[PDB]
C-alpha cells in the first residue's frame, strides 16, 4: 500500500515527529509497519527541475511514478572524459562498443594524433552503447516510464527527478530499502490500484508551496480517479524537540 | 560380506541380516528407496525429511501422507463408565487351587448405574496417533464443548452452543470419529489358557508389562458364575466356545501365523470402518516386477531396472491409482496458481537448471567470434556489418537461461505462455534502410520459432512489414489500423491480417519481398509433433486435454544419431536459418531498399550472411534428436506434471485462447463465476524471453568430442531416478481425491446443492449455510484431514477461494471459432465419505451414545413419589399438536397485561388471545429471540401455576443429575438456571433429574420435576444394580443382550452383525502383520 | 515403534574373487551435480492460500508478485538485471486478477473482518435484566 500526505516525509525524522498524530491519525501503538519514504531529495529535484522545464510537464510526469518500485539513475561524464575513462582502467568496457574502438583503446600509444581514431571517436555516440539513455532534451515522461520499468537508468545530465543520482566514473572525470505494507510519503501517484491520498487538509493551508503546487495541479486534473481517505479511515486501516512548530 | 541378490557390499553380519529384509529374505527401516548401479560402486538411498542427518543420504521433499498405521490394542470405541458406585455383600469371594485365592474379576463395573460413553481409542496401543480423537466425558459431566467448536466464535456463554449449528458440529464430529479409527490391526502374541471356564483357548495378549489385567475386560465369559447377579445371569446365558482365537492362516512366518480371526471386545462400527480401510489399501497393492517394468519404460531404453524379490504374500506397498484421481489432482494444482507468477517461477527455473546439467550440449559464442575474426573493413569506411552483428550479439556474455527456460516451457503450455520480449523489437518500428534494424530483424526471426506464443508467425511477418513501410504496401482490412501498427501488439488470433492467411492478396509486383517472406513462413515454419513418455499401465497419467501417453512438441523430432551432417537443410531449424539468410540476401542485393548508402555494401553483407548461414552449430541437431528424449525422460518424475494445450501452426480457427476451471455440476444454472485463469490476454501467464540469448544459443553449440550416448545418458539417468518421488506423489494424489469427494458430500449435507447425498441427518436443526459459513466449515474439514494424515502442504486450499458449495470439478478451454472442450474426470468412490455416511447411519439410530437427545422437552411442574425416570415418560404427561385443547404459538407472540384484576394474555397462532395456563407449544426460536422478556412473565406461572410449555427442540445435548429417591428434591434451581442462561445465540445442556435405582426396599419422599423428555432417550443406560439379583425400585435395566448377539444367540453365524440399528460389542476381528519394504532397484547399463 | 508426529495436531568363509571395488571410474555428467540439480527440481510447489478463510472465519490473505518473481530470478541467476522476466512484458495483461485479502467469500469487501461483523450484528439484538 501507499499513502500520500501534504508534508515533506522523511525516513529519519518523520518517524520521530511521527506526522500521523500530526495530521490526526491514531497510529500510536506498536505499529512499526507504517514505513516512511525519502522525499527530501525529490522535493529538491522538483525545485531544481522547475528551473528549466515547465511546471505542467514536470508535475504530470512525476505523478506517474511507482514509488514502491526501487530504481536509480547514474549519470555518465561527457564523451571525451568518458573515452578517457574507457582507456585508463579499460577492463570495464561494455561489449556493445565497436570492435575497432575497443581494439584501438586497448593500445598503449600516446594517442596524440591517431588519424583513424579521431574519425572513430567522431562517429561514436553515447546513445547506441547504453540502451536506456535519457537525454539532454528528454522531454520528461520517458524518464518516469524508464524508472517504472527497470532497475538502472543512464543519464547524461543532472536535471532528473524520481530517484537518486549515482556516479559512474570516479570524481576526477566530473566538474565540481525494504517495504512495510503501509508505505507513506508526499507526492501522490496513480501508478497502482493501491495508491491513496489522505484528504482532510485544505489546499490553501499547505505550507511548503512546492507540495502545494503539486497538489493543486494534480487535483485539478485527476480529481475523479484519485482515492481519498480521511484520517479516521487511515487509522482504521492501520489498526532535540523543535519548538515553533505547533 | 555381500548380498548375492542385489550385489551390494556389506560390512557386518548384523548389517547383511538387516539388508536382506529389503529383498524379502528373513534372517534371525530408515531407508525409503535403495538403488545400486552395476558399472560402479556408489549406492544411493533416501530418507525422510526429519532424518536428523543426511549422512551421504538423499531426501524426500514430497509431503507424503502416512497411509499404513498400526494398532495393537483392542478395537472398540465405546467405554462403559460407572456413574453411581455401590458395594454389596456376596457369598462367594474368590477361587481356590489347593492353597491359593484368586480374586473374582468382572467384565463390567459393579455399580448401581452404568451407561455407555464414546471415547475413541481408549484401549489402543498405536505407533502413530492420528490425533483426531473424540473424547466424551460421562453424562453427569458437561459435554457441551463437543458441539461449540466450528462456528461458535462469539457466543456470550462460555458454556452453551448455538442451536442453528448442531448439524455442522455433528458432521464434523462424525468426520473426526471416522478419521481417527483409520488404523490397521496388529498380530500380538497369544497364550494357551487352562482356566476352569476357558479350557484350552488361545487368548490374545496385549503388548506391555503385564497382560492378564486385560483378560477380564476382553473375554466376558472368562469370569464364571459364582454369584447370583445380573452379570452372572448374563455369563450363564452366554455360550462358551466363542472365545479367544478362532481361525489362523496357513502361511506361517517362523512359528507364528500371518493373520488371525479372534473373538474379543470391540464394536461393529469400528471393525467395519477398519475393514473398509484395509480393503481400500489392499486394492492399491503393487508388484516389484511392475515397478521394474515402469522404470525400465520411463528410462526410454538407456538403462534397465531390475528389482529381485523372494516369493511372499504378506507384502503391502500401495501405489496403484486411477487416471481420474490423478486428473483431479492436476486440476487442483492448476487452481493453485491463480495468476501468481511467484508460484510458477521456481518450477521453470529448476527444470531449466536440470536440463543444463543433464544435457550434452555445450554453448560457446567463441564460434561466432572466430568466424567473424577475418571480416574487417578498410579505414575511411565507417559502416561495418560484421562489427555491427558482433556488437549486437554480445558473444562475451554467457547467460543462456532464456534458451533452457524456453525449452522447459514447452511442457507447460496451458499455464504459462512464453513470448519474446518487447525490448527485442526494432526501435520505433524500424526501417529497412538501417543496418542495425536489419540485424535486429535477423535475430528476431531466428529466435521466434522456439516460443509457445500462439501467434509468433504473424509477429515475424509484421515485423518485416513495419520495417518495410514506405517501400512496399500490403492491403489493410479496416480503415482504423495501418501497415505501421507495431508488431508487439499482435498477440491474439483476432488480429491476424486477412492478407496473411491468404498469400494471394499480396501482389508480387507491389510487395515482392513481403510475399516471399510470407511464403517462407507458410512453407518452412516448424511442424508440431508428439512423443510417448511415462508408463500409463503402472503409474497412469495426468494428461487432461491430450491422450494419456503423448507429449506435444512445437517442433519435429527424429531418431537420434550423432553421425548426422552438421549442415543438412532437411532439418527444420537449419532449413529455417538458411531460408531467412537467403531472404535477407535478396533484400540487400539490388540496393533497392537502402538509398543513402553511398558506399557499396553488397559484398560485405553477403559475406557476413554466408558466414552466418554456413555455421558449424549443433544446436539444431540437438533440439531435433536429443532434446525430446530427455524431456520425455524427465517428464514423469516432475512434481507438477506437464499441463499442455494443442500446438497449431497456422490454423487460426482452432487456436486456444482461454483456459478455465469449473466448480459446479452440469445440470445447474448458478452465478457465472469464472476462475481467475480466464482473465489473461494470452492463454496462460505471459513470460518474456530474450531473443538475443535464444539466437546465440541456437547459433553456437557443440557436443563433446568423445560422446557416447549410452554411457552419457546412463550416468545422467542413474542419479536422478535414484532421487525419484513419484511413489509418494501417487499416494498424495489418492488423499487429494478422497478429500475432494468428502468435502463435496459434507458440504452438500448442510447447504443446498443438487448433489444427492441421501440426507441422513435432517432432524438435527441447522441453517441454510451461505458462502462464508460453508467456507469456514470446509476450512475445518480441510485442517482436520491435514492433521489426521500429517500433512503440511496445501490440500483443498484453492477450493476454499469463494463459494465452496461445489458439486464437481472440470477443466476446459475454447478455440478461436467458439468451440469448447470440456473435460470432466469421473470421480470414483471414496472410502472416507462412505465411512462417514455409514457412521451417520449408525448415529441416526444410536445418537444417545454421543450425548444427544431427540425430540423436544416439556417444561411444567410434576410432583409425586413415582420413580419413572424423566428420560422415558409415561403417555399422559406429553401432549402434541394433535392433542385437543392445545395452543400453538408462532413468531407472532404478543403479550398484553390484564388491567384491574384481569389476567394477562398472549396471542395464539390463530389470532386468539389466551391466558397463562394450559398446554402450549413453542418453537425454541421464540424463547431464544427474547429470553429476557419471557422469563419475567412466565416464571411465577410455571413455578406455582398451571402453565406447561413444550419447547420444540429437534436435537439437544443433555446432562444428568442423579438424586436420592428417599429424600426431598426440587429441580426448580436447575430449571430456572437453564431458562435464564438461554440466549439468542446459545443454549446450555438441558439438565434432567434422574432417581437412583436400588436392589432393596426404600422409603418414598416427594420429588418435584420441571423438565421431561417427550420420547425414549434413555438408550445409553447399560445396566442398573449389576451386582444384585434384581432391581426393586427405580428404572430397571438388565445387560443388553442384543449387543452380544454372537454369544447369546445360538443360531447366529460368527460374522453376523446387525450394524445399522445397534452397534454390536464382542465382534470378530482380523489381525494382520505385513511387511512394507523399500523401493529397491538395480540399474544396468545398456551396451 | 512409536513413530513421532511432525505437525501440531489437536492438542571356511574367505574373501572371494569378486569382491574388489575401489576406484577407476568418474561419471561423465557428474553424480554430485546431477543430484543437486535434481533436488532443486524435486522441491514441491509453493502454497498460495491468500484469500482463503482461516478457522475463525477471517480471510487469511496476505493483503507485486511479478516484480518479486523477477527479483527472485535475478538473485537465482546471480545477476543484478534479470533476463527472463514476468512483468513489463509485451502483452497488455491489464484485466488479470489475483487472490487478495480484500475480498471475503460472499464477494464482499474485507475491511471489517467477518468475526467483528458477526459480533456486531449479534450484539445489536441482545437484551438485559429489568431493574
Ligand atoms: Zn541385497
Amino acid at each position: 500500500a501507499y499513502i500520500a500526505v501534504p508534508a515533506v516525509v522523511d525516513s529519519r525524522s518523520s518517524e520521530a515527529i511521527g506526522l500521523l498524530e500530526s495530521f490526526g491519525v491514531d497510529a500510536g501503538s506498536d505499529a512499526n509497519d507504517v514505513s516512511y519514504q525519502d522525499h527530501d531529495y525529490v522535493v529538491d529535484q522538483l525545485q531544481y527541475m522547475l528551473d528549466g522545464y515547465e511546471a505542467g510537464d514536470v508535475i504530470d510526469a512525476l505523478v506517474y511514478r511507482n514509488w514502491l518500485h526501487h530504481s536509480v539513475y547514474c549519470l555518465l561524464p561527457p564523451k571525451s572524459q568518458l573515452l578517457e575513462y574507457w582507456k585508463s582502467n579499460p577492463s570495464v568496457i561494455p561489449d556493445n562498443v565497436d570492435r575497432r574502438l575497443r581494439k584501438r583503446l586497448m593500445l598503449k600509444k600516446d594517442l596524440r594524433k591517431d588519424d583513424e581514431y579521431n574519425q572513430l571517436a567522431r562517429a561514436f555516440k553515447i546513445s547506441d552503447v547504453y540502451a536506456p539513455l535519457i537525454s539532454s532534451t528528454t522531454s520528461p515522461m520517458t524518464m518516469i516510464q524508464n524508472l517504472n520499468q527497470g532497475e538502472i537508468v543512464y543519464t547524461t545530465t543532472d536535471r532528473v527527478i524520481g530517484a537518486r543520482v549515482l556516479l559512474y566514473a570516479p570524481r576526477k572525470y566530473y566538474a565540481s530499502v525494504p517495504h512495510s505494507r503501509f508505505n507513506v510519503g508526499t507526492f501522490p501517484s496513480i501508478a497502482t490500484p493501491k495508491c491513496s491520498v489522505m484528504s482532510g487538509v485544505d489546499i490553501e493551508s499547505i505550507p511548503n508551496e512546492f507540495i502545494k503546487l503539486f497538489y493543486q495541479r494534480v487535483k485539478s486534473i485527476h480529481a475523479n480517479i484519485l482515492n481519498d481517505i480521511s484520517p479516521q479511515i487511515v487509522s482504521d486501516m492501520i489498526n532535540h524537540v523543535d519548538v515553533y512548530r505547533v | 560380506y555381500q548380498c548375492h541378490v542385489c550385489s551390494a557390499v556389506l560390512f557386518s553380519p548384523l548389517d547383511l541380516d538387516a539388508h536382506v529384509a529389503s529383498h524379502g529374505l528373513h534372517g534371525n527401516q530408515r531407508h525409503i528407496t535403495e538403488f545400486i548401479s552395476s558399472w560402479q560402486n556408489h549406492p544411493i538411498v533416501q530418507v525422510s525429511a526429519d532424518v536428523e542427518n543426511r549422512k551421504t543420504a538423499q531426501l524426500l521433499h514430497a509431503d507424503t501422507p502416512r497411509l499404513v498405521t498400526w494398532d495393537a490394542g483392542l478395537c472398540t470405541s465405546f467405554k462403559i463408565v460407572p456413574i453411581v458406585p455401590a458395594q454389596v455383600p456376596q457369598d462367594v469371594l474368590a477361587y481356590t487351587f489347593f492353597t491359593s485365592s484368586y480374586a473374582i474379576q468382572s467384565p463390567f463395573p459393579e455399580a448401581a448405574v452404568s451407561r455407555i460413553v464414546v471415547h475413541t481409542r481408549w484401549a489402543s496401543n498405536v505407533d502413530f496417533d492420528r490425533d483426531s480423537s473424540v473424547i466424551m466425558a460421562p453424562p453427569t459431566e458437561n459435554n457441551i464443548h463437543l458441539f461449540k467448536q466450528l462456528l461458535n466464535t462469539e457466543t456470550l456463554s462460555v458454556r452453551g452452543a448455538n442451536p442453528l449449528m448442531f448439524r455442522a458440529n455433528v458432521l464434523h464430529m462424525l468426520l473426526e470419529f471416522v478419521l481417527d479409527n483409520l488404523y490397521l490391526n496388529r498380530h500380538t502374541g497369544f497364550s494357551q489358557d487352562h482356566t476352569p471356564f476357558t479350557e484350552g483357548a488361545n487368548l490374545r495378549s496385549l503388548p506391555g508389562p503385564d497382560a492378564e489385567k486385560w483378560y477380564s475386560i476382553m473375554y466376558p465369559t472368562r469370569m464364571g458364575t459364582p454369584n447370583v447377579s445380573k452379570i452372572c445371569n448374563f455369563v450363564a446365558s452366554c455360550v462358551r466356545n466363542r472365545v479367544g482365537r478362532f481361525d489362523r492362516a496357513q502361511m506361517m512366518n517362523g512359528a507364528m501365523s500371518e493373520w488371525v480371526d479372534v473373538f474379543e471386545t470391540s464394536d461393529a462400527l469400528t471393525v467395519s470402518i477398519r475393514g473398509r480401510w484395509m480393503a481400500r489399501l489392499a486394492r492399491m497393492n503393487i508388484n516389484p516386477t511392475e515397478i521394474e517394468w515402469a522404470l525400465t519404460e520411463c528410462a526410454q531404453g538407456y538403462v534397465t531396472v531390475t528389482s529381485p524379490y523372494a516369493p511372499s504374500v504378506n507384502r503391502l506397498m500401495p501405489y496403484r491409482i486411477s487416471n481420474a484421481e490423478r486428473q483431479i489432482s492436476q486440476i487442483i494444482r492448476v487452481m493453485n496458481i491463480g495468476n501468481n507468477a511467484t508460484v510458477i517461477q521456481p518450477v521453470l527455473q529448476d527444470i531449466s537448471v536440470l536440463l543444463q546439467r543433464i544435457s550434452p550440449l555445450q554453448i560457446d559464442p567463441t564460434i561466432i567470434s572466430n568466424t567473424m575474426s577475418t571480416v574487417s573493413e578498410s579505414t575511411t569506411q565507417t559502416l561495418s556489418p560484421a562489427s555491427s552483428i558482433l556488437g549486437k550479439l554480445r558473444p562475451s556474455n554467457s547467460d543462456f537461461s532464456s534458451f533452457r527456460v524456453a525449452l522447459a516451457g514447452w511442457l507447460y503450455n496451458g499455464v504459462v505462455t512464453t513470448v519474446i520480449d518487447d525490448s527485442s523489437y526494432p526501435k520505433d518500428g524500424g526501417s529497412v534502410t538501417s543496418l542495425e534494424n536489419l540485424w535486429d530483424f535477423f535475430i528476431l526471426a531466428l529466435a521466434l520459432p522456439l516460443t509457445t506464443d500462439p501467434c509468433a508467425p504473424v509477429k515475424a511477418f509484421m515485423t518485416l512489414a513495419n520495417m518495410m513501410v514506405g517501400f512496399e504496401t500490403i492491403p489493410m482490412d479496416n480503415q482504423i489500423y495501418t501497415q505501421s501498427r507495431r508488431a508487439s501488439a499482435f498477440s491474439t488470433p483476432h488480429t491476424w491480417p486477412r492478407c496473411f492467411m491468404n498469400i494471394q492478396l499480396i501482389s508480387p509486383i507491389d510487395a515482392p519481398i513481403l510475399r516471399q517472406w510470407a511464403e517462407i513462413i507458410h512453407r518452412y515454419w516448424p511442424n508440431p509433433s508428439q512423443i510417448r513418455y511415462g508408463t500409463p499401465n503402472v503409474f497412469g497419467s495426468a494428461n487432461l486435454f491430450t491422450p494419456p501417453e503423448v507429449l506435444l512438441l512445437p517442433i519435429d523430432h527424429q531418431p537420434a544419431n550423432v553421425t548426422t551432417p552438421t549442415l543438412d537443410f532437411t532439418n527444420e531449424l537449419t532449413n529455417w536459418r538458411a531460408r531467412v539468410c537467403e531472404l535477407m540476401k535478396n533484400l540487400v542485393d539490388n540496393q533497392r531498399y537502402q538509398p543513402g548508402w553511398t558506399q557499396s555494401l553488397v559484398s560485405s553483407m553477403r559475406g557476413t550472411l554466408g558466414k552466418l548461414k554456413l555455421i558449424k552449430s549443433m544446436t539444431p541437431m540437438y533440439l531435433q534428436q536429443l532434446a525430446p528424449v530427455e524431456l520425455a525422460v524427465i517428464a514423469p518424475m516432475l512434481p507438477f506434471p506437464p499441463f499442455q494445450v494443442p500446438y497449431v501452426r497456422l490454423d487460426r480457427d482452432r487456436v486456444p485462447t482461454m483456459v478455465g476451471v469449473t466448480r459446479q455440476s452440469r445440470d445447474t444454472i448458478t452465478q457465472p463465476a469464472l476462475s481467475l485463469s480466464t482473465t489473461n490476454t494470452t492463454v496462460g501467464v505471459p513470460l518474456a524471453l530474450d531473443a538475443r540469448a535464444i539466437t546465440v544459443a541456437l547459433l553456437s553449440g557443440k557436443y563433446p568430442p568423445d560422446l557416447v550416448t549410452n554411457v552419457w545418458y546412463a550416468d545422467a539417468i542413474y542419479p536422478m531416478y535414484a532421487d525419484t518421488e513419484v511413489f509418494s506423489n501417487l499416494q498424495r494424489d489418492v488423499i487429494t481425491c478422497e478429500a475432494v469427494q468428502t468435502l463435496v458430500t459434507l458440504v452438500a449435507q448442510i447447504s443446498e446443492t443438487q448433489y444427492p447425498v441421501d440426507r441422513y441427518l435432517d432432524w438435527i436443526p441447522s441453517l441454510r449455510a451461505s458462502a462464508a459459513t460453508a467456507a469456514t466449515f470446509a476450512e475445518w474439514v480441510n485442517t482436520s484431514m491435514k492433521t489426521a494424515f500429517d500433512l503440511s502442504d496445501m490440500l483443498l486450499e484453492p477450493l476454499l477461494s469463494g463459494d465452496p458449495r461445489m458439486t464437481q470439478l472440470a477443466i476446459q478451454y475454447q478455440q478461436y471459432n467458439g468451440r469448447t472442450f470440456n473435460v470432466i474426470p469421473e470421480m470414483p468412490g471414496s472410502v472416507i465419505a462412505d465411512c462417514v455416511q455409514l457412521t451417520a447411519e449408525v448415529f441416526n439410530h444410536e445418537y444417545n451414545l454421543f450425548g444427544i437427545a431427540r425430540g423436544d422437552i416439556i417444561i411444567g411442574r410434576v410432583q409425586s413419589t413415582h420413580l419413572w425416570s424423566p428420560l422415558a415418560p409415561p403417555p399422559d404427561l406429553v401432549f402434541d399438536r394433535d392433542t385437543p385443547g392445545v395452543h400453538i404459538f408462532g413468531r407472532d407472540c404478543r403479550i398484553s397485561f390484564g388491567m384491574n384484576g384481569a389476567a394477562p394474555m398472549i396471542r395464539d397462532e390463530t389470532g386468539m388471545m389466551v391466558p397463562f395456563e394450559g398446554n402450549w407449544i413453542f418453537p425454541l426460536a421464540l424463547w431464544q429471540m427474547n429470553t429476557r422478556y419471557f422469563n419475567q412473565q412466565f416464571d411465577a406461572w410455571i413455578k406455582t401455576g398451571e402453565l406447561r410449555i413444550r419447547i420444540e427442540m429437534g436435537a439437544y445435548p443433555y446432562m444428568l443429575h442423579y438424586y436420592d429417591p428417599r429424600q426431598y428434591a426440587n429441580a426448580w434451581n436447575l430449571t430456572s438456571a437453564w431458562l435464564e442462561e438461554i440466549t439468542p445465540t446459545s443454549i446450555p445442556s438441558v439438565p434432567f433429574m434422574v432417581p437412583i435405582s436400588s436392589d432393596h426396599d426404600i422409603s418414598s419422599a416427594p420429588a418435584v420435576q420441571y423438565i421431561i423428555s417427550t420420547e425414549y432417550n434413555d438408550r445409553s443406560l447399560f445396566c442398573t444394580n449389576s451386582s444384585s439379583p434384581q432391581t426393586i425400585a427405580g428404572p430397571d435395566k438388565h445387560i443388553p443382550v442384543e449387543r452380544y448377539n454372537i454369544l447369546t444367540n445360538p443360531d447366529a453365524p460368527p460374522t453376523q452383525i446387525q450394524l445399522p440399528e445397534v452397534v454390536d460389542l464382542y465382534n470378530v476381528v482380523t489381525r494382520y502383520a505385513y511387511e512394507t519394504p523399500p523401493i529397491t532397484a538395480v540399474v544396468m547399463g545398456v551396451p | 515403534k512409536r513413530i513421532p508426529r511432525k505437525t501440531k495436531g489437536k492438542s571356511p568363509a574367505t574373501a572371494e574373487p569378486g569382491t574388489s571395488n575401489c576406484e577407476h571410474y568418474k561419471a561423465r555428467p557428474g553424480i554430485a551435480s546431477v543430484q543437486k540439480a535434481t533436488e532443486s527440481a524435486e522441491l514441491p510447489m509453493k502454497n498460495n492460500d491468500e484469500g482463503t478463510p482461516d478457522k475463525r472465519g477471517n480471510t487469511k490473505g496476505a493483503l507485486d508478485e511479478a516484480d518479486d518473481a523477477t527479483k527472485k530470478q535475478a538473485k537465482d541467476t546471480e545477476k543484478a538485471k534479470a533476463q527472463v522476466t514476468y512483468s513489463d512484458t509485451g502483452i497488455n495483461n491489464a484485466n488479470e486478477l489475483s487472490r487478495s485479502g480484500n475480498v471475503d467469500n460472499e464477494g464482499g469487501s474485507n475491511q471489517k473482518p467477518m468475526s467483528t461483523r458477526i459480533a456486531e450484528a449479534t450484539s445489536a439484538i441482545v437484551s438485559k435484566h429489568p431493574a
